[PDB]
């Protein structure tokens, strides 16, 4: 009776820790990787992240200068 | 003054039994403390204690003792039957097993 | 830190000064006019950590 | 002073403050500090004595000499670099001036002798101003410049900072000067992180100003400047003690509460790279300012203190300015940790 | 400056126990001579001898717990055939502490000094060995 | 002798007293101008010959 | 250090960009919301005890405007912090994929082949 | 004349509507966990004719 | 696990909206009613834990010590409603939402997951001791206690937090499952050394060790009675629990490691022990007395064998209930005299014998009289230790010689001998501190009768 009333059964423990291993395994891994992914892009800054500004090249003036060689 | 301040003297501790020769010694309203007494004896001996006793004495067996014991049985029979030793000393199969190649 | 107003805006508040190869008075070049245009040509949109290599 | 003239002048430091965080320009960004220095000067002196005067004084001493480092500091990155905006700094000599000078701005150690003699002779008013406010542009070029930092030079800088902060806040028996080595400390944390992470210097920074921002305003509602004077405050608003007492626990860095989450993230994002000692070593030192906000505690909330006969008739009257922001504040400065993720919404 | 550093860390642990004494004394040296040019900003001698006796005494005591530090090191280092071991680097720090208490005449600051100093120079060996950074580089 | 002497002089005594004592150091300034600017000339010295030529 | 700040496309002052509208919005009922409104309700308590009113029972208008508020102001917060969550793992996918070199899934091994160390408890 | 009685004693609902919620906040909880429900080698069996879940 | 946190989170509004003189009643009756459902707990699995959320779990060796908080709230409310009483209704109800924060932090703490969740709870603990040790004690020194409470505390933990976020710079994860599965060993170096440090010093304080012990004399005499019933009861095996799921992640570098904890551990049972034979307070006897059961659960946990697993598990639950009875005890007498000498009241047995029954039933739960479960786990310990190397039985011997000594030297000077003379206010005992000694005593003799519901996982 108290089995029928208050608990379940075990299956469904089971395949419950079954979901939450698979969520934090992938947590895990996707931490893993996204250290990786932040140090390969600070030290290359080929990537969209650590991108520090430039000049812009529309603030140069392409007219003559007064001068045939600017 | 010979004084440093103004201070209340330091006030004598009451008796309830003064008051109510027959106290509990839960609160110094008669009826409060008896209602006090009621539910603190109900909760505390009538309820938690003696159901919560009864409840955990007949927790069905999720440790699995019993399954384990029957599996045992059945293992320990099919094994004294068959000529079997009763338990090996490796728990997993060496065929599954790769060693090293090389031990040198 | 860096709140780009003139950049949503597009006012142009400072950014007419801040490099010698940007529209001087009766087109006066910089002395070094020629190799900054080429630099910031070069470095352009790149990013800084890639320009400084 | 004029009602209207005030409100001009601390339009002016706000303005300055801005013209700092909007630039793109080096000019720009010192002709911001520099009329910020001009309104701000004025400001201290909002009720005159002779120690107000004072510090006024050595605030204008102290500026204008980390000003000029500035200026040294520009021109010389445009000799080496004809480059006007704010950017990796292309020279190390300037980068040296450069840190120099934002740090006798900010008030890190060891240019931090002014910030204690100032928030001490300045009213309570003018000293949340200056802790809060004024610490916006240094920190937001150094945010700007943070690239090219040299690591040595500003981490020493900042436990430094915390170092002297927590020693010298153990010695103080006035609140002005309490807050200004705490300021000392805080900066010294936010400084520690820059050349790591700036997400997390704003969000440190963010942290403080809210936690500064309800001290000050309860140290305003109850008129004490005194370790004896905030101890009658319980005689009269037991409930502002209280809540004093809980907004010194979130200063302290005790969790659950809100001041434990930049300290907790810093530490994170400095072992991300390897950076071990460090934390280590300024959390150690950061129980020294838990301290001295526990004595605090002890003298105001948790104990109480005899009281004066003449207390009577302050029970008959209320408070008449009632600050609007300051219930705000102080949830901010207390329950605020398990909204810690929407820090990604500040980078 | 790092040219002393490099000075001293050049020589290999148990070897030229001479040029790594004299090394750790200008290190101390070193020490001493911005301790006490702080000293006398802060706190004015009001007298010029008198700040120079003040400057020659910080100065001396910082040479004196180098050169003793760096002495005992090298040769506990040497005798015991055992470089790459912090215990060598424990018994110079206490060796400079106990010149600390005989320089200041004080038995507590002497023991003190010792234990703190000792291990002090120990983990300073360890994170040698194993390569802690106390300033670090940012990589991510 | 051990526990309210001994394992009370080393831990938090010893802690108390240093704690003190630099407490006393730092806050001990006579507020004057002339010594702590010197101080920061010192200092700026000091950074640009440690930290700026070591680049 | 800056991560997100240089990143192309990026409009200076926007809090939440058009890209963003791809995204499946916070619940009404999400328990961040919930949070937010209950830090709310404790700002109107504190308000009512500072000032010395009723706490429970001073000002129901002030307490719901509190309330709302901060609900308000959350919304918009979660929906931006889920964006920029977003936006990371975005740009690490990408990454990664345009990089196989640096990411090179190697062979997978069974317990029945990797020789552990015992280290015998005794 | 309950309504005394129900302002003096309406906090006594409070702990066990809080039980009431907590189960079935738990309930909800469990709902978001079903990935591998009758899916593990060790239980996995085929459906009753009428069953639609192993477990809820 | 929302089930039981949810109803103490109304438990805070229930005090909260209250009459001024119902507050004791509801807050005992529902703080009961809670204890009753977090009963269900105990019906726990052979294999594994179980799984409630991504965020709560409950295992074989938190659900004694959820169920023991949730039984110890009821009994510090009825404790504490006596000296309580020329109070304001406010700071009242103040006290009771301190005890109800801490109970709810605890809870929170047995079962998260996380390491780091724990960690935040585990120093969330913190405040509201410190509020009721410093503002509801009675003496001058105790603003000093709270001071050695906090930073001894916090000099411990601090270290700790950095090595958890290495770690999961590391591995990955610092959920408890993941953990435990992808566990890799420990080599031998400064580094790892280290970090063995920063993960284990901070629950050594917390048992505390031998050497670190001096907050707890402080915190646990000058603290109010429910602090002192918190304090010992629960709040040290935080500690245990902490250390014995931290242990999975120091192999094989625990060998090595744990021979300085282990001497001192050993040498500080002794110690401890023997300072018990002299003390003039009858209070810091108690918090001694603690200090070396400790001392014990902290060998147990260190020689890493699942014998000494159930014995510390055993340990830990029999002496919170014991601890907790005592400091009662002790309060009572306090409250009728007003001074906490040992020898100033004597001859107790002869105004109050019922009470001294119940000194003496405390006194032998003690002393580890079989088969009590405070028995049955220090001889789990001792024959863990014995095959650990034989010659432990000799410090352990003497310790259970010692022990015995101090526990009846107590009762004796309590009860027995002639009554003061000038102490003419003896009043009878009332009902309130009758059913509070019996709601501590008659649990730890009914767990005897059922011994495998507080032997942890390792069953
Ligand atoms: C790009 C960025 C870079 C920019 C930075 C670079 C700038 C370079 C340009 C500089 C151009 C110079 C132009 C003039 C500058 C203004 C000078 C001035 O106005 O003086 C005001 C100042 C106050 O004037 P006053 O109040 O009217 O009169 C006060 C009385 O004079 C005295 O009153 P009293 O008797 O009551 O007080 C006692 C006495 C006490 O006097 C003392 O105690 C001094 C004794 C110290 C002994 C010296 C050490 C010996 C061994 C060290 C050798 C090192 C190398 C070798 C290695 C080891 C060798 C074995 O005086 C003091 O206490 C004052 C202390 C000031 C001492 C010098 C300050 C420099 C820094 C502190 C150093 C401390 C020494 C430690 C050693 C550090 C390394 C050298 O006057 C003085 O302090 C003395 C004159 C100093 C001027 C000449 C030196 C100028 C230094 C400039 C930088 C170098
Ligand atoms: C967790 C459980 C509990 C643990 C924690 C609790 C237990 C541990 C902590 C408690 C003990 C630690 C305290 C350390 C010493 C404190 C000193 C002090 O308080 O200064 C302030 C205090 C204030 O003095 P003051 O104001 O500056 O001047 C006025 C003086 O009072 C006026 O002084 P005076 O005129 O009366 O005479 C003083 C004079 C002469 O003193 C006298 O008049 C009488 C003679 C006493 C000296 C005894 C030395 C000869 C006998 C020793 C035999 C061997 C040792 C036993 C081992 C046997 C091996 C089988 O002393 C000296 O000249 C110093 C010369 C150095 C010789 C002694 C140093 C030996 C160090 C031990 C080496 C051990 C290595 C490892 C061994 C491994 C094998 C097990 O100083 C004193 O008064 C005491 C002076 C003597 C202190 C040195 C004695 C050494 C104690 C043992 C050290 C080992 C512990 C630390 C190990 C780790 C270090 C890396
Ligand atoms: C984690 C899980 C969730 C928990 C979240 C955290 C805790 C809750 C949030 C915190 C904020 C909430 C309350 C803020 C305002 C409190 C201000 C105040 O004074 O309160 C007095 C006020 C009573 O004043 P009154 O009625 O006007 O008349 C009495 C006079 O005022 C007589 O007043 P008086 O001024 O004359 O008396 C002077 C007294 C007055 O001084 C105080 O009252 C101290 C209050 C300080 C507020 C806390 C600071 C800011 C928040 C930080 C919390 C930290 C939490 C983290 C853990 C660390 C613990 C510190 O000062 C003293 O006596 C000094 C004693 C020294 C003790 C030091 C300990 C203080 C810190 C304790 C903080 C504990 C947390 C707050 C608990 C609630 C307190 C009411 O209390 C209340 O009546 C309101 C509290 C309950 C309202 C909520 C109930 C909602 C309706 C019930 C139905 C529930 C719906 C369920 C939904 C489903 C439907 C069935
Ligand atoms: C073994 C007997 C079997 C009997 C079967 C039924 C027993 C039911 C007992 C129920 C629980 C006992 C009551 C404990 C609370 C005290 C109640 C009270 O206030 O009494 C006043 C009440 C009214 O009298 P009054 O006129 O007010 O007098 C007050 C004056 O202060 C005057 O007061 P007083 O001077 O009368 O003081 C009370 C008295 C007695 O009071 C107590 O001390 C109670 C606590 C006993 C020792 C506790 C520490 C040791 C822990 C052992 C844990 C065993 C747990 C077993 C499961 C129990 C579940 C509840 O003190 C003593 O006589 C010294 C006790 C020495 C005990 C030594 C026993 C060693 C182990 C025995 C073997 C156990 C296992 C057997 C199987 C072995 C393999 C075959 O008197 C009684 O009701 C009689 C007291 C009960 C004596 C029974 C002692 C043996 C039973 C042990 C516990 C039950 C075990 C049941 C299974 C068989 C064992
Ligand atoms: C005042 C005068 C006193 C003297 C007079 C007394 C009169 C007699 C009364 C004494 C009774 C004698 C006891 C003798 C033993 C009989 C009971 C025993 O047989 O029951 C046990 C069962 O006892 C219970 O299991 C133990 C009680 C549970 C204790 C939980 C405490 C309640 C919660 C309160 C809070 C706890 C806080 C501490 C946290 C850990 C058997 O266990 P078990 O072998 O299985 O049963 C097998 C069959 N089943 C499984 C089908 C049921
Ligand atoms: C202790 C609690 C701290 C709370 C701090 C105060 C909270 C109230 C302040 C309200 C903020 C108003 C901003 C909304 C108006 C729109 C402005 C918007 O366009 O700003 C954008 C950015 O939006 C804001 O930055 C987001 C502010 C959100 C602050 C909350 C985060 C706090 C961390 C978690 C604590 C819990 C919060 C609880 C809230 C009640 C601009 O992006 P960008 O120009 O490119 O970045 C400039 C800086 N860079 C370039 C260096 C990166
Ligand atoms: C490198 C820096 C390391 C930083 C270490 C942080 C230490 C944290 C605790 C700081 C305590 C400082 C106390 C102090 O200095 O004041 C001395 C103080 C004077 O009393 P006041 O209250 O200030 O004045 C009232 C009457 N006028 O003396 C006392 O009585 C102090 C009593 C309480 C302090 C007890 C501290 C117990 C802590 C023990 C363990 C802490 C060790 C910390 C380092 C761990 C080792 C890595
Ligand atoms: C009231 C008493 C409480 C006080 C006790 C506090 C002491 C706790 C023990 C010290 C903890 C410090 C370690 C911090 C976390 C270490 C985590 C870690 O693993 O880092 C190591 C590095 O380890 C360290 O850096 C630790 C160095 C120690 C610095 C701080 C010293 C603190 C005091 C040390 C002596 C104290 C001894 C214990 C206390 C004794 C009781 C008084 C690996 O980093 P990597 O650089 O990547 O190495 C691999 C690649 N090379």
């Amino acid at each position: 009776w108290i089995a029928r009333t208050f608990y379940d059964g075990p299956e469904k423990n089971y395949e419950k820790t079954m979901a939450i291993l698979q969520i934090e395994a992938e947590k895990a891994e996707l931490r893993l990787k996204e250290l990786e992914v932040r140090r390969l892009m600070r030290a290359r800054g080929d990537g969209p992240w650590y991108q520090y500004p430039t000049i812009d090249k529309a603030l140069i003036d392409h007219s003559p200068k007064t001068t045939p060689d600017n | 003054p010979t004084i440093r301040l103004q201070e209340d003297p330091d006030p004598e501790d009451e008796n309830l039994y003064e008051k109510n020769p027959d106290s509990h010694g839960y609160d110094k309203d008669p009826i409060v403390d008896l209602w006090n007494m009621r539910v603190v004896f109900f909760f505390g001996f009538s309820i938690v204690l003696v159901l919560g006793s009864t409840f955990v004495a007949y927790l069905p067996d999720y440790r699995m003792q019993e399954w384990a014991r029957r599996e045992a049985e059945r293992l320990v029979k099919y094994r004294e039957a068959n000529g079997l030793p009763l338990m090996e000393s490796n728990c997993f199969d060496p065929n599954k097993i790769q060693l090293p190649e090389d031990e040198d | 830190p860096f709140f780009d107003v003139q950049k949503r805006l597009g006012l142009d508040l400072d950014r007419w000064m801040t490099i010698q190869s940007a529209e001087q008075p009766h087109k006066i070049p910089g002395r070094c006019h020629a190799f900054e245009k080429e630099w910031i040509e070069c470095a352009h949109g790149i990013g800084g950590i890639r320009a400084e290599k | 002073m004029n009602p209207i003239i005030y409100t001009t002048l601390i339009m002016t430091v706000m303005s300055g403050t801005m013209l700092v965080m909007i630039s793109s320009h080096w000019l720009l960004i010192w002709i911001g500090f520099e009329m910020n220095l001009l309104a701000m000067i004025p400001v201290l002196m909002k009720n005159f004595n002779p120690r107000a005067t004072e510090a006024a004084t050595k605030y204008f001493l102290t500026q204008a000499t980390a000003s000029m480092m500035l200026m040294m500091a520009i021109i010389i990155n445009l000799l080496y670099s004809g480059q006007w905006t704010i950017t990796k700094m292309f020279n190390p000599v300037a980068m040296t001036m450069m840190t120099m000078a934002l740090a006798m701005k900010l008030g890190l150690s060891p240019f931090h002798f002014w910030v204690p003699e100032v928030t001490q002779g300045i009213s309570l008013q003018a000293g949340l101003l200056l802790l809060t406010w004024q610490k916006l542009a240094p920190l937001s070029v150094l945010c700007q410049i943070s690239q090219s930092i040299n690591p040595n030079l500003m981490l020493t800088m900042a436990m430094l900072s915390i170092l002297i902060g927590g020693w010298g806040g153990l010695n103080q028996t006035q609140l002005r000067k309490i807050m200004a080595y705490s300021s000392i400390a805080h900066m010294g944390w936010m400084t520690a992180v820059l050349p790591y992470n700036t997400t997390m210097t704003i969000l440190n920074l963010l942290i403080y100003i809210t936690m500064t921002l309800a001290m000050f305003m309860l140290l305003i509602h109850s008129s004490a400047t005194t370790t004896l004077s905030l101890s009658h405050t319980w005689n009269k608003m037991p409930v502002i003690t209280s809540l004093m007492m809980v907004t010194l626990l979130s200063m302290g860095g005790l969790p659950p509460l809100s001041g434990f989450m930049p300290k907790w993230m810093i530490i994170q994002e400095m072992t991300k790279n390897e950076s071990i000692i460090m934390p280590t070593l300024m959390a150690m030192t950061a129980l020294l300012n838990l301290y001295f906000y526990m004595r605090l505690a002890y003298s105001s909330s948790l104990t109480m203190f005899p009281s004066t006969n003449n207390m009577k008739m302050k029970w008959q009257f209320e408070h008449t300015k009632q600050m609007k922001l300051l219930p705000t504040m102080i949830v901010l400065s207390t329950l605020v940790l398990p909204m810690t993720p929407a820090l990604s919404s500040l980078n | 400056a790092k040219t002393l550093l490099h000075k001293y860390s050049d020589i290999p642990e148990g070897t030229e126990c001479h040029r790594k004494a004299y090394a750790s004394t200008s290190i101390g040296g070193a020490t001493g001579l911005i301790v006490s040019a702080y000293s006398i900003a802060l706190k004015p001698p009001a007298s010029f001898l008198e700040g120079v006796a003040r400057t020659g005494r910080y100065t001396f005591t910082s040479a004196a717990i180098g050169a003793i530090f760096g002495l005992t090191s090298c040769i506990s280092a040497q005798v015991r055939e055992k470089p790459d071991d912090p215990l060598n680097y424990f018994i110079g720090g206490c060796a400079g502490g106990l010149t600390l208490g005989a320089r200041t005449r004080s038995y507590g600051i002497g023991a003190a000094a010792c234990a703190y100093m000792g291990l002090t120079a120990a983990l300073v060996k360890m994170g040698q060995l194993e390569g802690w950074q106390v300033f670090a580089e940012p990589k991510v | 002798l051990l526990d309210l002497i001994w394992l009370e002089t080393i831990l938090p005594k010893t802690t108390s007293f240093i704690q003190m004592k630099m407490s006393i150091m730092v806050s001990n300034q006579k507020g004057l101008i002339k010594l702590y600017f010197l101080s920061f000339l010192i200092t700026i010295m000091i950074s640009m010959t440690l930290f700026n030529y070591h680049e | 250090m800056t991560m997100m700040s240089g990143r192309p496309g990026r409009v200076p002052l926007q809090f939440l960009p058009n890209e963003a509208r791809s995204l499946p919005p916070p619940k009404l009922t999400d328990p961040r919301l919930v949070y937010m409104g209950f830090l709310g309700y404790c700002s109107g308590l504190i308000d009512n005890a500072i000032r010395r009113r009723p706490v429970v029972s001073a000002g129901l208008h002030r307490q719901l405007l509190y309330v709302t508020s901060f609900v308000f102001f959350g919304y918009y917060l979660l929906k931006r912090q889920d964006y920029m969550y977003a936006l990371r793992d975005h740009d690490m996918f990408a990454y990664v994929k345009s990089h196989p070199e640096d990411f090179p899934e190697k062979d997978k091994k069974t317990y029945g082949e990797i020789l552990e160390e015992f280290h015998p408890v005794r | 004349n309950v309504l005394q009685i129900v302002r003096d004693h309406w906090v006594h609902i409070l702990v066990p509507v809080g039980f009431v919620f907590g189960c079935y906040l738990d309930r909800r909880s469990d709902e978001k966990l079903t990935a591998f429900r009758n899916k593990s080698l060790l239980f996995k069996r085929e459906l009753r004719p009428n069953e639609e879940v192993t477990w809820k | 696990m929302l089930k039981i946190i949810i109803p103490t989170t109304m438990l805070l509004p229930m005090t909260w909206m209250s009459k001024h003189n119902m507050i004791w009643i509801n807050a005992t009756v529902h703080s009961l009613l809670i204890s009753l459902i977090s009963l269900s707990l105990l019906n726990q699995l052979g294999e594994n834990s179980l799984n409630f959320s991504l965020t709560f779990f409950s295992d074989s060796l938190s659900a004694p010590l959820l169920v023991l908080t949730t039984w110890l709230l009821p009994l510090m409310l009825m404790a504490s409603q006596s000296h309580l009483s020329k109070e304001t209704t406010t700071r009242k109800k103040l006290y009771i939402t301190m005890l109800i924060l801490l109970q709810l932090f605890l809870i929170m703490t047995f079962t998260a997951t996380e390491l780091i969740l724990f960690y935040i709870l585990f120093e969330a603990t913190l405040v509201p001791t410190l509020i009721i040790i410093t503002r509801w004690g009675n003496q001058t020194e105790r603003l000093n206690a709270g001071l050695y409470f906090l930073f001894y505390t916090l000099a411990g933990s601090l270290p700790l937090l950095v090595a958890l976020v290495y770690i999961q710079n590391t591995t990955g994860s610092l959920n408890f499952l993941i953990i435990h599965y992808w566990s890799h060993p420990l080599s031998n170096s400064w580094s790892n050394i280290f970090m063995w440090l920063a993960c284990i010093m901070a629950f050594m304080v917390k048992m505390p060790l031998y050497g670190l012990h001096l907050w707890l004399p402080k915190a646990h005499v000058e603290a109010p009675i429910a602090g002192s019933m918190v304090l010992a009861a629960v709040l040290l095996k935080l500690g245990g629990y902490g250390m014995m799921r931290i242990t999975t992640i120091l192999n094989p570098l625990t060998n090595y490691m744990a021979y300085p904890f282990l001497m001192l551990s050993m040498w500080g049972m002794i110690m401890t022990s023997s300072i018990c034979l002299r003390q003039t307070d009858l209070k810091s006897l108690i918090a001694y007395s603690s200090v070396s059961h400790m001392a014990l659960v902290i060998v147990a946990i260190m020689i890493q064998t699942p014998w000494s697993f159930m014995g510390a598990t055993a340990l830990m639950i029999a002496h919170g209930l014991t601890s907790s009875m005592l400091f009662c005890l002790a309060n009572t007498n306090y409250e009728r005299v007003h001074s906490r000498t040992m020898i100033l009241a004597r001859g107790l047995q002869t105004l109050l014998p019922l009470m001294a029954t119940w000194w003496l039933v405390a006194s032998l739960t003690n002393l580890a009289l079989p088969p009590s479960i405070n028995l049955i786990g220090e001889l789990f310990i001792i024959t863990a230790s014995f095959s650990w190397s034989n010659i432990t039985i000799i410090l352990m011997g003497m310790n259970m010689m010692i022990t015995a000594l101090y526990s009846l030297y107590m009762l004796i000077t309590t009860q027995r001998g002639k009554y003061t003379h000038h102490i003419n206010n003896i009043k009878p005992s009332f009902t309130r501190e009758n059913a509070l000694m019996a709601l501590h005593i008659l649990p730890l003799l009914l767990l005897t009768l059922n011994p495998k519901m507080i032997l942890g996982p390792l069953y």
